[PDB]
């Protein structure tokens, strides 16, 4: 989702799991202790945009 | 779509408890898969490719019914709006995508054990909110209410407008011409299940009208001689093995359509139906529709068991009710032979043999289910077939006014 | 930083420019929008949106029927206006007077 | 160059040129659907779109 | 019976007895638009300052409360006798275009769409051609609804106005128009809930329940929707808000969302508190009812909490304290500090998604529509009755003892007081001769 | 008039009457924190530590329970506190 | 690697170096007269100092 201005909002981290963390006992650990994270970003010009 | 349904949980037959097994559990919904849509996963053309002859779930209704049963120990959140655990099991997540055995640290309530439970989809307000993703729900649901209604045969509902097929169902239909009943109730029940629709979609008509066509047909009534718009269907001999039929289109002469839209609830009041596919696939193709579409009218509570009398927005006896009939397949196949033969398309001595090849069938089905059932007491915990009485197999039930109305349904 | 998630704070007589640069742009910044696609028929692979629905940053419409032309009313243009007169603002200000 | 010219459609086309220039800061009504106020001045040779 | 910050008397009061809608009459609304004076029967000023002759924030009504100005206005707002005159030159000049068709003698008996009327008044004054809507400006009450006399239609009408074979869908018009000199943050400014802006919503009109699940199933990914179940004005009609927010009114504790809510909520306290017998009224439940992307789990927003209290509001209930008829800033932020207090929300209705509890000893009289049901809380505290609110006081007040049969030691009696006095106190002496 | 109004907010959004009208404010952090307000700096260092229990300490000793530079403005040392006059 | 060692004082050590990291953002007293929070960790190599 596209969150707009909305600070509590904010997603920072877009997660996935290759395990089921309830075998290993993760079950009440931070989520991003337990998925795997994605992380890339792109810059672009703003003098194109314009 | 359809925002909201009703259901009600199966009946224990003096049993005190949910009859199926851990390893039923284990093996019909297990390995953490989604269970929404498994109804046609054990199911084939045939009786003859099936091991429904021997062991554990020895007849064709043996799994679904297990099924039914299954779900009834775990729809609490419809009843209760909770969910719950049940000999150690429960859903992975409030969606319901999934079974798995409880956690250690928060374990859900355990579930308090009940029969014939009423259930309104307002109870669970997050599943309207989830709509999209949990639709399958509504249509098992609904099957199971449509068998936990009923005992010996379910029960599923008939209509037939008075326009015309409309062009779409003519041009689909005319591409299912030679597929077995069974491959078409796989698709309906594959169409409806996995993601929402309306009840103006060409599907629902489509299937709407297969139903009247199989039913006229059963009745004998469509025939070679005389067809709905072209299309009717055929059974197989009774010589060999009469529990498989097949779509077929024709240049016999049309059908007129009814004066007045006709509509009725049906169901098999004798217990062949649990070992004869074509039965379960009619009932299972039928039920499709109104899980889609909703139920039409009130069920009359007059000819069903007692805890079917008076269910909340399921059953009734006042002005808004639509009867529900019942028949003997032994007299409904005399009565479709009869008709044959008035039709002219069989001979009065083919008649007489007929009628002896499929009451000898029909024997051994008896034969198998009753010898079956002594094998699997229902006091041992799980029923694999449903409970009934050797009488059960002589009732004419309601029989003659099933063919008067496919006599109305199709003039 | 405080000012910028409440505008109220930054007193008018100290920052003149940056309460207004704040509120031009918690006023005037686009409005997510949504639409679907695909067929409902087939499904879809949508993870958190639903399926065939498409999330969209700006707001949006249905195709326009006759002959398109250039319009003035769109988010992006009312974005646009209110940016530049904001600048000419900033432009006559006294700081830049001075200089 | 008006007034010189035959053309019956020579006004509502005069009109209508300025009326480009004036798009952005002074809006008109144009009565027949699919026609704006930025539309080539020169197609204004009708009498039912005037 | 307090739920978070919010007070409540122990009586229940509401009225009992809808009025029914009918359309406007051809000549009707000539009248009106050739009123000599339109304050007061087009629009109304809320902030009049009669030392000059100006005001700044305008109220509208049914004929033109549908419009949504274009930007170039809304960048550039013009004063009081600017707008004074802009109005009464459009007003003239919108019944000439009205009266060029249609001649008056042949037309005065039939009955306008208000819709089509709002949608086409709307775009005249944002001088926008409305050739389009004038062949479709009347409709036959008794044959058909005037969404239903639309969807005749089901087509782009133009680029703000489009119309299915089952619903409507058009932008929400501007309640309240703001003029040069608008300030927020002055607090005692008329509160306009963000009205003001030109596309603060969006509304679709629908004729029948399947299209109504039609159109959530593609709003459900967006923002929270709203709908009024009771008396949804001219037909049945969701409502989308914008997705921001709207400044000034809190500590940014607020989505536009939220906001239609609270002041949903206090529009339904204020009718409780003083609705009576021998007056029929147009809607008994002014309230929203939030439809999707929700939480029924949760009371930490303020969307949520609204919701909370408006479910128990439906059933009657006042507060403690009266609310006034034209709020300023301050007296909305009081309400919602109020409502943001730490507190325990109350669970005697539960939420339900689309189905509203009512409860059958309540003075409310459910519609005919399947959106309502009755319901029993175990152990609900409130009664059936009227209360009058008094003026405040300009004097401390006196009381004399009077006491009941219970007692308590002196030790609690001690130490009861020690953590609610104000040991060291600050006095003065006067004169004692 | 306006600063009064926007620090009354501030103090409020944090810490809600109902909840602690009974306690005490260090005057020193008070001064401080409400001094950087007007002059747009942050103070939320300061909030923390707004309150103090007359009973068991000083508004002193309550404070060198922390002896850091707190801020450029606000240093504090384990016996001492040093802060420009106002 | 910290309780793989052997040193007793391990435990304090690798609190330590966290604490010389932060000892700008998160000052603290070390209540131990002779050292600081900014005194190289691994010398904390004796009971009393902890």
């Amino acid at each position: 989702p596209f969150t707009r201005l909305v600070q509590n909002d904010v997603i920072t981290n877009v997660l996935v799991a290759r395990v089921d963390p309830a075998q290993r006992g993760d079950a009440a650990v931070d989520i991003r202790a337990t998925h795997a994270t994605f992380a890339a970003a792109l810059p672009v010009d703003p003098a194109a945009i314009v | 779509a359809q925002r909201q349904f009703f259901g009600l949980t199966y009946n224990f037959y003096g049993q005190p408890a949910p009859l199926f097994d851990l390893n039923d559990l284990q093996e019909l919904a297990g390995c953490y898969a989604r269970p929404w849509t498994s109804r046609f996963s054990h199911l084939a053309i045939s009786t003859g490719s099936l091991p429904v002859w021997s062991a554990r779930y020895p007849s064709v209704a043996s799994r679904n019914i297990i099924v039914n049963t299954l779900l009834g120990a775990h729809l609490n959140p419809f009843a209760g709006g909770q969910v719950t655990s049940h000999q150690g099991i429960t859903w992975r997540d409030p969606v319901l995508s999934s079974l798995a055995p409880v956690p250690a640290i928060q374990p859900p309530p355990v579930w308090a054990v009940a029969e014939n439970v009423p259930l309104d989809s307002n109870n669970y307000p997050t599943y309207v909110l989830n709509l999209s993703s949990m639709w399958p729900i509504n249509q098992d649901v609904h099957i199971m209410t449509m068998w936990a209604l009923s005992d010996q045969g379910p029960i599923y509902h008939l209509e037939v407008p008075v326009d015309p097929m409309p062009a779409a169902t003519t041009a689909a239909l005319m591409a299912y011409i030679g597929v077995p009943i069974a491959h078409l109730a796989q698709t309906a029940y594959r169409f409806a299940g996995q993601l929402p629709q309306s009840p103006d979609s060409t599907m629902v008509s489509t299937i709407r009208w297969l139903s009247a066509i199989w039913f006229g047909s059963l009745t004998g009534r469509l025939n070679r001689s005389r067809t709905c718009n072209g299309f009717y269907f055929e059974f197989a001999k009774p010589a060999l093995n009469p529990d498989q039929a097949v779509l077929k289109w024709n240049d016999g002469a049309r059908a007129a359509p009814p004066a007045a839209a006709q509509s009725s609830y049906m169901r098999c009041i004798s217990p062949h139906w649990q070992h004869q596919i074509v039965e379960v696939a009619g009932a299972l193709m039928s039920q499709s529709v109104t899980a889609v579409t909703g139920l039409p009218a009130l069920i009359d509570e007059a000819t069903l068991p007692a805890w079917s009398q008076g269910v909340a927005n399921l059953t009734g006896n006042g002005q808004g009710v639509v009867p529900c009939l019942d028949y003997n397949p032994v007299p409904m196949a005399a009565a479709r032979h009869l008709q044959w033969r008035q039709d002219g398309l069989i001979t009065a001595a083919q008649e007489a043999q007929l009628n002896n090849d499929y009451t000898a069938y029909a024997l051994t089905i008896e034969r198998h289910l009753t010898a079956m059932l002594v094998a699997n007491p229902i006091a041992a915990g799980r029923m694999p077939i449903q409970p009934f009485n050797a009488a059960d197999f002589g009732q004419a039930g309601q029989t003659a006014a099933a063919v008067a109305l496919a006599q109305a349904m199709f003039v | 930083p405080p000012g910028f998630l409440n505008p109220q704070l930054i007193n008018p007589q100290q920052a003149p420019l940056l309460r207004a640069f704040a509120e031009h742009i918690r006023a005037n910044w686009p409005q997510p929008s949504e639409f679907g696609y695909g067929s409902t028929l087939q499904g879809s692979a949508n993870l958190f949106i639903p399926p065939n629905r498409m999330v969209y940053p700006w707001p949006n419409q249905p195709l326009p029927r006759l002959t398109v032309a250039p319009t003035y009313d769109s988010a992006m243009s009312n974005w646009i206006s209110t940016t530049i007169a904001f600048f000419i603002r900033v432009v006559n200000s006294v700081n830049m007077t001075a200089t | 160059a008006g007034p010189m010219t035959s053309d019956p459609h020579s006004p509502v086309k005069v009109f209508m040129a300025l009326a480009n220039l004036l798009a952005q800061p002074e809006p008109i009504a144009i009565g027949v659907p699919g026609m704006h106020q930025t539309t080539p001045a020169s197609q204004f040779s009708h009498p039912g779109v005037w | 019976a307090a739920v978070f910050g919010i007070q409540l008397v122990p009586k229940l009061n509401t009225s009992t007895t809808r009025r029914t809608f009918l359309p406007l009459r051809f000549d009707l609304l000539l009248d009106r638009l050739q009123s000599t004076n339109l304050h007061g029967v087009l629009y109304r000023a809320l902030d009049f300052n009669p030392v000059d002759r100006s005001a700044t924030v305008i109220q509208t009504y049914p004929p033109l409360n549908a419009w949504s100005p274009h930007p170039a206005f809304i960048e550039n707002p013009l004063d009081y006798r600017d707008w004074t005159e802009f109005i009464h030159d459009r007003a003239l000049a919108f019944v000439g275009v009205l009266t060029q068709r249609y001649p008056l003698t042949q037309n005065a008996q039939r009955y306008t769409n208000p819709l089509v009327l709002g949608a086409a008044f709307g775009d005249f004054l944002n001088a926008r051609s409305i050739d389009i809507f004038l062949d479709r400006l009347f409709y036959g009450p008794t044959q058909e609804s005037p969404i239903t006399s639309i969807t005749k239609f089901p087509y782009q009408w133009t680029i703000d106005f489009n119309v299915t074979a089952d619903s409507v869908r058009t932008p929400a018009g501007c309640k309240y128009i703001t003029l040069y000199g608008y300030d927020p943050s002055r607090p005692s400014t008329p509160a306009t809930y963000g009205k003001h802006r030109p596309t603060y919503a969006t509304v679709f009109y629908y004729s029948t329940l399947p299209a109504r699940s039609r159109l959530l199933a593609n709003l459900a990914a967006g923002p929270t929707v709203l709908e009024h179940f009771d008396s949804p004005t001219y037909g049945p009609h969701l409502l989308l808000p914008q997705t921001g927010d709207v400044l000034g009114y809190s500590s940014s504790l607020i989505s536009q969302a939220a906001l239609l809510m609270v002041e949903s909520v206090m529009d339904a306290l204020r009718d409780n508190a003083n609705a009576s017998a021998s007056t029929a009224v147009t809607r008994l439940d002014q309230s929203y009812h939030p439809v999707t992307s929700f939480d029924p789990s949760t009371f930490n927003t303020l969307l949520q909490r609204a919701t909370n209290l408006a479910l128990l509001a439906v059933q009657g209930v006042q507060s403690e304290s009266a609310i006034p008829a034209i709020p300023t800033m301050s007296d909305v932020r009081s309400f919602v500090a109020r409502l943001m207090a730490e507190g325990d929300p109350q669970q005697w209705f539960p939420y339900r998604v689309d189905q509203i509890l009512y409860w059958p000893e309540s003075p409310f009289v459910p519609p005919i529509g399947p959106f309502y049901a009755p319901f029993r809380p175990v152990n609900f505290p409130f009664t059936t009755g009227s209360y009058t609110v008094v003026p405040d006081a300009s004097r401390p007040l006196r009381l004399l003892p009077q006491y009941r049969n219970a007692t308590i030691t002196v030790q609690q009696a001690d130490d009861a007081y020690e953590d609610t006095a104000l040991s060291p106190l600050i006095t003065t002496h006067g004169f004692c001769v």
